[PDB]
Protein backbone atom coordinates (compact mmCIF):
# COMPACT_ATOMS: atom_id res chain seq x y z
CA UNK A 1 0.00 0.00 0.00
CA UNK A 2 1.93 3.12 -1.38
CA UNK A 3 1.89 5.94 1.84
CA UNK A 4 3.43 9.26 1.77
CA UNK A 5 4.14 11.00 4.99
CA UNK A 6 4.88 14.92 3.41
CA UNK A 7 5.14 14.56 -0.02
CA UNK A 8 6.20 11.43 -2.57
CA UNK A 9 9.51 12.06 -1.72
CA UNK A 10 10.06 12.86 1.52
CA UNK A 11 8.67 9.30 2.57
CA UNK A 12 10.83 7.35 5.55
CA UNK B 1 -11.55 50.46 -7.94
CA UNK B 2 -8.15 49.73 -7.13
CA UNK B 3 -5.33 51.07 -10.20
CA UNK B 4 -2.73 50.89 -7.44
CA UNK B 5 -2.77 47.62 -6.84
CA UNK B 6 0.58 45.92 -5.62
CA UNK B 7 0.51 42.46 -7.16
CA UNK B 8 4.04 40.87 -7.99
CA UNK B 9 4.55 39.09 -11.45
CA UNK B 10 4.22 35.36 -10.87
CA UNK B 11 7.71 34.49 -13.22
CA UNK B 12 6.63 30.64 -13.38
CA UNK B 13 3.71 31.71 -15.44
CA UNK B 14 6.24 32.92 -18.61
CA UNK B 15 6.84 29.40 -18.92
CA UNK B 16 3.27 28.15 -18.29
CA UNK B 17 2.23 26.45 -21.34
CA UNK B 18 5.06 24.32 -21.70
CA UNK B 19 4.57 23.34 -18.16
CA UNK B 20 0.63 22.71 -18.68
CA UNK B 21 1.80 19.88 -21.76
CA UNK B 22 3.39 18.02 -19.58
CA UNK B 23 0.92 18.27 -16.97
CA UNK B 24 -1.67 17.21 -19.16
CA UNK B 25 0.42 14.40 -20.34
CA UNK B 26 0.31 13.15 -16.73
CA UNK B 27 -3.23 12.79 -16.21
CA UNK B 28 -4.93 15.98 -14.68
CA UNK B 29 -7.92 15.36 -12.95
CA UNK B 30 -9.77 18.59 -12.08
CA UNK B 31 -6.73 20.23 -12.21
CA UNK B 32 -4.37 18.45 -10.05
CA UNK B 33 -2.25 15.76 -10.77
CA UNK B 34 -0.76 12.57 -8.89
CA UNK B 35 2.19 13.11 -6.91
CA UNK B 36 2.66 9.46 -8.61
CA UNK B 37 3.33 11.33 -11.94
CA UNK B 38 5.23 13.96 -10.77
CA UNK B 39 7.59 11.96 -8.66
CA UNK B 40 8.35 10.23 -12.22
CA UNK B 41 9.06 13.76 -13.80
CA UNK B 42 10.99 14.44 -10.74
CA UNK B 43 13.05 11.19 -11.09
CA UNK B 44 13.33 11.45 -14.98
CA UNK B 45 15.57 14.64 -14.49
CA UNK B 46 17.87 12.68 -12.18
CA UNK B 47 17.20 15.02 -9.06
CA UNK B 48 18.78 13.08 -6.04
CA UNK B 49 16.21 12.55 -3.26
CA UNK B 50 16.97 15.29 -0.94
CA UNK B 51 16.96 17.62 -4.09
CA UNK B 52 13.37 15.90 -4.92
CA UNK B 53 11.84 16.86 -1.18
CA UNK B 54 13.34 20.21 -1.65
CA UNK B 55 11.61 20.84 -4.84
CA UNK B 56 8.01 19.60 -3.68
CA UNK B 57 8.57 21.42 -0.54
CA UNK B 58 9.21 24.76 -2.43
CA UNK B 59 6.34 23.89 -5.32
CA UNK B 60 3.74 22.86 -2.64
CA UNK B 61 2.80 25.81 -0.28
CA UNK B 62 0.14 24.55 1.16
CA UNK B 63 1.21 20.88 0.96
CA UNK B 64 -2.39 19.00 -0.40
CA UNK B 65 -0.49 16.12 -1.50
CA UNK B 66 -1.29 17.08 -5.09
CA UNK B 67 0.00 19.27 -7.59
CA UNK B 68 -1.97 21.99 -9.17
CA UNK B 69 -1.29 23.26 -12.52
CA UNK B 70 0.28 26.02 -11.19
CA UNK B 71 2.13 24.45 -8.75
CA UNK B 72 3.29 21.62 -11.19
CA UNK B 73 4.49 24.91 -13.30
CA UNK B 74 6.33 25.94 -10.27
CA UNK B 75 8.14 22.55 -9.35
CA UNK B 76 9.09 21.71 -13.26
CA UNK B 77 10.58 25.30 -13.59
CA UNK B 78 12.31 24.67 -10.72
CA UNK B 79 13.41 21.24 -12.16
CA UNK B 80 14.41 22.12 -15.69
CA UNK B 81 16.33 25.11 -14.28
CA UNK B 82 18.37 22.66 -11.61
CA UNK B 83 18.99 21.04 -15.20
CA UNK B 84 19.82 24.70 -16.60
CA UNK B 85 22.83 24.28 -13.85
CA UNK B 86 20.97 26.56 -11.45
CA UNK B 87 20.93 25.98 -7.68
CA UNK B 88 18.11 26.62 -5.57
CA UNK B 89 17.76 28.72 -2.58
CA UNK B 90 15.45 26.50 -0.74
CA UNK B 91 13.18 29.82 -0.04
CA UNK B 92 10.11 31.06 -1.34
CA UNK B 93 10.21 34.66 -2.31
CA UNK B 94 6.67 36.69 -2.65
CA UNK B 95 7.44 36.69 -6.90
CA UNK B 96 7.48 32.32 -5.96
CA UNK B 97 4.17 32.12 -4.60
CA UNK B 98 1.04 31.64 -6.33
CA UNK B 99 -1.12 34.12 -6.48
CA UNK B 100 -4.29 32.68 -4.61
CA UNK B 101 -1.98 30.74 -1.77
CA UNK B 102 0.25 34.16 -0.86
CA UNK B 103 0.02 36.63 2.05
CA UNK B 104 1.95 39.69 2.85
CA UNK B 105 2.19 41.01 6.32
CA1 LIG C 1 -0.40 21.60 -3.84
Amino acid sequence: FNYESTGPFTAK
Amino acid sequence: GPLGSDDVEWVVGKDKPTYDEIFYTLSPVNGKITGANAKKEMVKSKLPNTVLGKIWKLADVDKDGLLDDEEFALANHLIKVKLEGHELPADLPPHLVPPSKRRHE
